């Protein structure tokens, strides 16, 4: 009954988003394309737009992130003026480096998640949660469901899988009083979309913005593919 | 009687004698046998489907409502902790030759 | 006492499960009254499962075993540097006891997500392919992968061995320190690779930890963690040391034969859940230390032996995954002569540049581009002459690009001799000599510069730059030479 | 004597559990004994399950024992005989005599179970040795004392391979040898023993220098698992007491891992990946770290390895790699074609291949030569879809050198005369490398591709060059 | 100069290698000698006995 | 555990051992044989000469290539 | 009493679990009251697990069980010729009884290296 | 001639299973080679003490899809003194009986075979 009965279009700040690929408010985004693409500078450039143009918040959530990135990432954000310690910050860090074990790596996700639902019922803003990424957080709960002992699924996959991936996917939607909006890079296992993991996350994902190596080559920035990126909300 | 099995309870009475709980030991004891008669025992002490620290648990039930509980509140998880629960019915007969040894083996000044 | 001590209950397969120690702590170790230790790794509320250190055969049951009330720990500290020890720490060479400065436990934290810099100081291996394409930084973690006997040592070996240039000098903060981890090679295979290092003096700031195939599994399942602590006191006291773990399929394969045999879950080709919490907790230590917490850094570069190319394989996918770029090597690129046989296409490094002489960035920087255009038009390199003027010309740079590449084993080459080779490459001064004199080309130019222009040379390796000036200088020896020629 | 007493109380296919009485227990790999009216059931002791019960190995035939024969503990290990006295006597896992020459007389009785050298003993050697095949001294050339492997799927020719190196090393070297069959036809011995007779190595009323261990595939799980030990244990002695060159030849061992999975699911051993065990690289590791040369003495190993299904990302062939100075993997790709032996050029590799070893003029001969068929194999994908016209200049010059080396790397073997017809034929190594030279430069192109196959010397070649044209 | 070097070293060496397998095998007959004496202390002592009885019924209490 | 504690035995057999000079106690002719044993590898890895002694030297001439 | 003898614990899907036989040979030939015989592999402290060479809808609970003696052997000879024999070498022809000159095991050893010769006949 | 050893692996791990014995691969018991191999090895060629006497052994196996990659295919590969392999496809092409020579070959070649034939082929 909290939910919405129609999707809106969230209007970004880029051309090639709004035009080819429009972010879904309160759906989940694909991001495709290691570091070389700028991916990182195309992260914090959705936070700053939005903080100017909706005013809502983001949440950044790393999930077997690589210490070292994460040093780096913490360090530029600080030099690009999404994050400022004498003024004011306008998103959440949380980590969980890949030294960790499976237990804290499958609830990283949850953590930031709760954190950005928090502006969601209480200042009602449309915050965007940043996962990186979603690959890592179904293997986290293979390593986990394995441990406990029950029966490998299907390529090896946890059975639980199916319910996990909505008791994450579910939660972040657009209500009465505000909305979440969800970013997560994607990795493909073996460049094979037929495996588990991809299958069940696409099923959540709305849009997809991909970033190819051969875009950002003539020039074009960001090196946003128009003809790969496409939405599911690309309808008159 | 043979004296590894006869010195299961003996070990186990052995501190029940400084007591002298060769009652709650010999009489509970005594349960044991009856238990491995139990056709529908048989079936239960000796069940490989429930498991090494599981069937342990179920044992309490037997142990908190035959007899055990002090003196055998121990040798129950002892006597089904490798699956001695065969020819236990030896060990217990060893017990009332060993618990008459118990009454001479003590300062008789009184 | 039943609290301090414990009785066998059960014996085999390398793992004894023994009943008491009511006090023993997670993971720590144990000995047996026969004299061979162990480690409880599995801690149950009736019984304790214990792996052992060497044969079973020692081991018999209600055998009595007593506490040590210590964790795995090994020795660290610049006494190791020209010894040879195993997983514990202990001599095997035969050159007397060690001469540590402390121990450490076998388990250590990585650095927090603050104490740490974005790498920034090269790592110079000596091999053209690599310094040149793929780029290693002091705190990185390169992969070496790659099917068996394509090369995969020799791009490490080499590595060390081109360390002479600087751990002979004065400075610290330009020496590194080597580290090698044998994990599942023969023994015969570690006396030869030490007897390598030393024909060449490299053992002088080389440390050895040899897991050998025979030791029990439990010692192949450590060495990595035990020689990386012995790495981290570089790191921590403010230096440079390079750990390479060659390799670390092996050390999968032993923990896999452990977690097996103690009854734990199997996973995906029989590995246990915590498989890669095991190599991420591993490679993560190496790092780069930031100016605060002394500057220090451990580099890292761990092997990994694919099975017909498949990386695709669960452990590789696990390895690749956490490493921060690959060395890709292949056996057919072995055989048409190309060696050390690095695909370029494949070869890739997240820090590049970063981490790369400028010396060698400004000649570089192109090299991957010709290269790049090569692989794609190398098709029509088999077809009659019936190929435009355009794409023939990219065929002329890249056979011969490619014939530079090529390096013999045991033959690192410093910065101040590639820059001339990259220069003379990448503007085309070979495209007019034959496709078979390339070799000798590289030996010639060399002897010309050190006897003619050896004060440009000298300008390169100490300013690690090239100035306007010394661009156009580079250029006239080399039209000189190649005119003479 | 004080012997201990026991009892069985389990009887699970190879898989014999002992009830011992307390503070009675023998160690793990201790031997035990069964009387039985035909023979002797030896059991070797592997797990402790408790409760003073043991599960041994049935080293035989497993039928006819009752629950609850009393066994007698031998109190160690299994011993096999040791010493000269083994020469030229066909020997079983229990280290019996089963040539029917009567009882064996050793002066000792060495454990089959034994501990690896240390790193310390460890020698490493560049001596080169001299086989006699071209395919091999030209390109992986095999070490003295050095470990070699025999790679290839079900036949490909690993077995004439080793024994044509015995009719050639064997007789030509003045120390021992040791024959080790795990796992085979039992026919291969006898075929093996008849020509030892024959070629006057072994002989009945005389004396021999190779002594003969066979635990074949007819044996039980339990005898294919520790015959290999048998016969290296015999090795061993002649190599630190004797202290002399001794040539060890397994075939096969494959068998060595395979025979130990079998009974690994019933020793309560959760299946690795693939079904192997998970001890396969410390069993594996157990045996070749063993096979080595030490300071004492040198021993140059011919280790046969079996591939399964032709797939060398098999664990058992992967493993065995690292444990190999050598290696001469065979295609069956390269059988078909009829060339023989089928020996892969690139895929074999060797640690003698190095200039400050065989050479500086033989490591170029050997780098040509591996170039030009790998161009060649490159080519496979032109000269079927636009024939061998469009090839260039240099291009169509070079396939046909490669064709005419790679017919040129076949050899006929006196061990094979009755397959091929042909004359054994031996070829000096060096004479091989100035064969192939020659042919590099170009100075029989003028020679037919079938002048090329199945020919030993270079001189062979032009000798049939010229009598095909009568 | 470096063998000279290399040469003395590895004599003076080689005492603290033996020096400390001395040691090493020494401490081994040792504390395995505690084994057979402690054998001996329980089998025997049938006053060893006595102190089996009692420090194992403080087992069954302390755990509930 | 406190009756655990009653490390006292083990003391006492510590010190009877301590307590006694005669070589190794309780002998066995397997000490001497194990001891030559690895009096032996160690000759193995340090080489073949009088280790009691001050190495004798006669130096290789020069070599060229 | 059970040395000869045993008592049926379970039985089902050709599968039967007596209790006793503690004097039973190793892959021994059984016979139960039935009439069906069975076949001893699995010889354990607790039961021996028996293989049915027939239906197991007759063998039942508490059943008595007899053992042979003899490891599970078959006629043989010259006699057999042109007759259709099954496992255990009786005939199913139905043209008499098989008149075997001896009776040899199952499982038999392989031919000694010694006693061979080179396969020469075509 | 046995037809088919196929068969009596599948009966054998029938037995293992249900006798609750620990399955190797595809459920076949460990030992499931040495169920073959103690079987062919029965039959050999004998001294000429022991009578001259000899049995033959034509073991018959069945793949699935032409796989003899297979289980049980590869564990008799190992054993026999050769295969005669046959493809389905050569049957309809008219080569009956299919034999593929590329695959089937004899490991006592012609020794075994006759004289004369020796010659002409
Ligand atoms: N750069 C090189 N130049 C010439 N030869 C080389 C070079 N690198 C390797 N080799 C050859 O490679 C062989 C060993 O290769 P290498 O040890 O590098 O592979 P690897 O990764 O160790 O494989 P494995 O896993 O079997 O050890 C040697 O025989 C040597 O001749
Ligand atoms: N030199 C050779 N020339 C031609 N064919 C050979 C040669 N050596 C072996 N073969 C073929 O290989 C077969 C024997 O294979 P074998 O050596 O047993 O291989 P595997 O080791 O795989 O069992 C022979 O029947 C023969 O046809
Ligand atoms: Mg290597
Ligand atoms: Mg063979």
């Amino acid at each position: 009954a909290e939910q919405s009965t129609s999707a809106e279009i969230l209007e970004t700040g880029i051309k090639v988003v709004d035009l080819l690929a429009p972010y879904a408010r309160g759906g989940k985004i694909g991001l495709f394309g290691g570091a070389g693409v700028g991916k990182t500078v195309f992260i914090q450039e959705l936070i700053n737009n939005i903080a100017k143009a909706h005013g809502g918040f983001s949440v950044f959530t790393g999930v077997g992130e690589r210490t070292r990135e994460g040093n780096d990432l913490y360090r530029e954000m600080k030099e690009t003026g999404v994050i400022n310690l004498e003024g004011e910050s306008k998103v959440a860090l949380v980590f969980g480096q890949m030294n960790e074990p499976p237990g804290a790596r499958a609830r990283v996700a949850l953590t930031g998640l709760t954190i950005a639902e928090y502006f969601r019922d209480e200042e009602g803003q449309d915050v965007l949660l940043f996962i990186d990424n979603i690959f890592r957080f179904t293997q986290a709960g293979s390593e986990v469901s394995a441990l406990l002992g029950r029966i490998p699924s299907a390529v090896g996959y946890q059975p639980t899988l199916a319910t996990d991936m909505g008791l994450l996917q579910e939660r972040i939607t657009t209500t009465k009083k505000g909305s979440v909006t969800s970013v997560q890079a994607v990795y493909v296992p073996a460049d094979d979309l037929t495996d588990p993991a991809p299958a069940t996350t696409f099923a959540h994902l709305d849009a997809t913005t991909v970033l190819s190596r051969g875009i950002s080559e003539l020039g074009i920035y960001p090196a946003v593919d128009p003809l790969d990126s496409k939405s599911r909300l690309l309808d008159a | 009687i043979y004296g590894i099995e006869g010195r299961y309870a003996t070990a186990l009475y052995s501190a029940a004698s400084k007591q002298n709980k060769l009652e709650q030991v010999e009489k509970e004891l005594l349960r044991v046998g009856q238990i491995l008669k139990e056709p529908k025992m048989a079936a239960s002490l000796l069940n490989p489907y429930v498991k090494r620290s599981v069937k342990v648990k179920s044992l309490s039930d037997m142990t908190a409502k035959e007899k055990f509980s002090p003196l055998t509140s121990n040798l129950i998880n002892l006597l089904a902790e490798n699956g001695r629960l065969t020819n236990t019915p030896a060990v217990i007969s060893a017990f009332s030759t060993m618990m008459s040894v118990h009454r001479g083996e003590v300062p008789c000044t009184v | 006492n039943l609290n301090e001590t414990g009785r066998v209950l059960a014996v085999g397969d390398g793992i004894a499960r023994v009943f008491g120690l009511n006090n023993i702590q997670a993971e720590e170790l144990v000995e047996f009254s026969s004299g061979v230790k162990g480690m409880a790794l599995n801690l149950e509320p009736g019984q304790v499962g214990i792996v052992l250190f060497g044969s079973d055969r020692l081991v018999k049951e209600g055998e009595l075993v007593k506490r040590t009330g210590n964790i795995v720990d090994v020795p660290v500290g610049p006494g190791l540097l020209g010894r040879v020890v195993d997983a514990l720490g202990n001599p095997i060479d035969g050159k007397g006891p060690i001469d540590a400065a402390g121990r450490s436990r076998a388990q250590v934290k990585a650095p927090g997500i603050l104490p740490r810099r974005s790498v920034h100081e090269p790592v110079q291996t000596g091999l053209k392919a690599v310094d040149a394409l793929v780029p290693i930084g002091r705190g990185q973690r390169e992969l070496i992968i790659g099917d068996r006997q394509t090369g995969k040592t020799a791009v490490a070996l080499d590595t060390i061995l081109n360390q002479k240039r600087w751990n002979n000098g004065s400075d610290e903060s330009k020496k590194l320190y080597c580290v090698y981890v044998a994990v599942g090679q023969k023994r015969s295979t570690v006396a030869q690779l030490v007897q390598t290092l030393e024909q060449h003096d490299a053992m002088k700031y080389s440390i050895i930890v040899a897991a050998t195939a025979s030791e029990a599994a439990p010692l192949q399942y450590l060495a990595p963690f035990t020689a990386a602590s012995i790495g981290e006191w570089f790191r921590d006291n403010g230096k440079h040391a390079l750990i390479v773990y060659d390799d670390l399929s092996k050390q999968a394969v032993a923990y896999r034969q452990l977690s097996l045999l103690l009854r734990r879950p199997p996973g995906r080709e029989a590995y246990p859940g915590d498989v890669f919490y095991l190599h991420s907790r591993l490679l993560e230590r190496a790092a780069k230390l930031s100016e605060k917490e002394g500057s220090g850094s451990l580099t890292a570069l761990p092997v990994i032996e694919t099975q017909g190319g498949d990386v695709s394989a669960y452990i590789p996918t696990n390895v690749i995954s956490i490493t921060d770029g690959q060395i890709f090597l292949e056996a057919e690129l072995f055989y048409k002569g190309i060696r050390p046989a690095i695909n370029v296409g494949l070869s890739v490094s997240r820090v590049g540049s970063a981490a790369q002489v400028k010396a060698l960035k400004q000649v570089a920087g192109s090299l991957k581009l010709f290269l790049a255009q090569y692989r794609e038009v190398a098709a029509f390199a088999q077809f009659g002459s019936d190929l435009d003027a355009s794409t023939k010309q990219t065929l002329v740079r890249g056979e011969r690009l490619t014939q530079l590449l090529k390096q013999n084993q045991y033959s690192p080459l410093a910065t101040e001799e590639q820059v001339p080779l990259i220069y003379a490459g990448v503007n085309g001064h070979l495209d007019g000599i034959e496709l078979s004199r390339i070799g000798e080309f590289e030996s010639s130019f060399l002897s010309y510069l050190k006897s003619n222009h050896n004060e440009l040379l000298t300008e390169i390796r100490e300013k690690g730059e090239l100035s306007k000036e010394l661009l156009a200088s580079l250029k006239s020896a080399t039209e000189s030479f190649v005119a003479t020629f | 004597s004080t012997p201990i007493t026991g009892k069985v109380t389990a009887v699970i296919g190879a898989i014999v559990d002992v009830h011992f009485e307390q503070s009675e227990l023998p160690a793990i790999l201790n031997a035990l004994e069964i009387k039985t009216p035909q023979g002797k059931l030896v059991l070797e002791v592997a797990q402790h399950l408790g409760e003073n019960t043991v599960r041994t190995i049935a080293m035989d035939g497993t039928e006819g024992l009752v629950r609850g024969e009393k066994v007698l503990d031998t109190g160690g290990p299994i011993s096999v005989p040791v010493g000269r006295e083994t020469l030229g006597r066909i020997i079983n896992v229990i280290g019996e005599p089963i040539d029917e020459r009567g009882p064996i007389k050793s002066k000792l009785r060495k454990p089959i179970h034994a501990d690896p050298p240390s790193f310390a003993e460890q020698s490493t050697s560049a001596e080169i040795l001299e086989t006699g095949i071209k395919v091999v001294d030209l390109l992986a050339p095999y070490a003295r004392g050095g470990k070699i492997g025999l790679f290839g799927g079900a036949g490909v020719g690993k077995t004439v391979f080793i024994q044509e190196l015995i009719n050639n090393i064997a007789k030509a070297h003045g120390g021992f040898s040791v024959f080790t069959g795990v796992g085979e036809r039992t026919r291969e011995g006898n075929d093996l023993y008849r020509e030892m007779k024959e070629t006057g190595v072994i002989n009945l009323e005389g004396e021999s220098k190779v002594a003969l261990v066979f635990g074949q595939m007819n044996e039980p799980p339990g005898a294919r698992a520790r015959v290999a030990l048998t016969g290296l244990t015999i090795a061993e002695y002649f190599r630190d007491e004797e202290g002399q060159d001794v040539l060890l030849f397994i075939d096969n061992i494959f068998r060595f891992t395979q025979a130990g999975s079998e009974v690994s699911a019933l020793l309560g051993r959760i299946p690795s990946a693939v079904g192997y065990q998970p001890t396969l690289a410390t069993d594996m590791g157990l045996l070749q770290e063993r096979i080595t040369t030490t300071k004492k003495g040198s021993v140059t190993s011919v280790q046969a390895v079996y591939v399964p299904a032709d797939d060398l990302t098999d664990p058992a062939p992967a493993t065995t790699f690292a444990h190999l100075d050598a290696t001469t993997v065979l295609s069956r790709g390269i059988s078909e074609l009829g060339i023989y032996p089928a020996v892969d050029p690139l895929d074999s590799k060797s640690r003698l291949l190095d200039a400050a070893v065989v050479g500086q003029e033989h490591y170029d001969v050997a780098s040509k030569v591996q170039e030009t068929l790998q161009t060649y194999k490159s080519l496979q994908d032109i000269i079927a879809i636009l024939g061998m016209d469009e090839l260039s200049e240099q291009d169509k010059l070079t396939v046909e050198r490669a064709r005419k080396i790679q017919r040129f790397l076949s050899q006929p073997f006196a061990v094979a005369e009755v397959f091929t017809g042909i004359p054994g034929k031996l070829v000096r190594l060096k004479d091989t490398v100035a064969s192939f030279k020659a042919v590099l430069e170009g100075k029989y192109d003028n020679i037919p591709e079938h002048a090329f196959y199945m020919v030993g010397g270079i001189e062979d070649v032009v000798a049939k060059a010229e009598k095909l044209a009568a | 100069l470096h063998r000279v070097y290399r040469e003395v070293k590895n004599r003076l060496d080689y005492h603290i290698s033996v020096q400390n397998m001395m040691r090493q095998k020494e401490q081994e007959h040792m504390i395995n000698w505690v084994e057979k004496r402690v054998v001996q202390s329980i089998s025997a002592q049938q006053e060893k006995e006595t102190i089996a009885k009692c420090i194992a019924d403080l087992k069954l209490l302390s755990k509930k | 555990l406190d009756p655990v504690q009653k490390f006292v035995d083990k003391i006492r057999e510590y010190r009877t051992k301590r307590q006694t000079s005669g070589g190794p106690v309780d002998a066995g002719p397997e000490y001497q044989q194990d001891l030559d044993r690895e009096l032996f590898k160690l000759k193995q890895m340090y080489g073949k000469a009088d280790m009691n002694t001050f190495p004798n030297f006669t130096f290789e001439d020069p070599k060229f290539e």
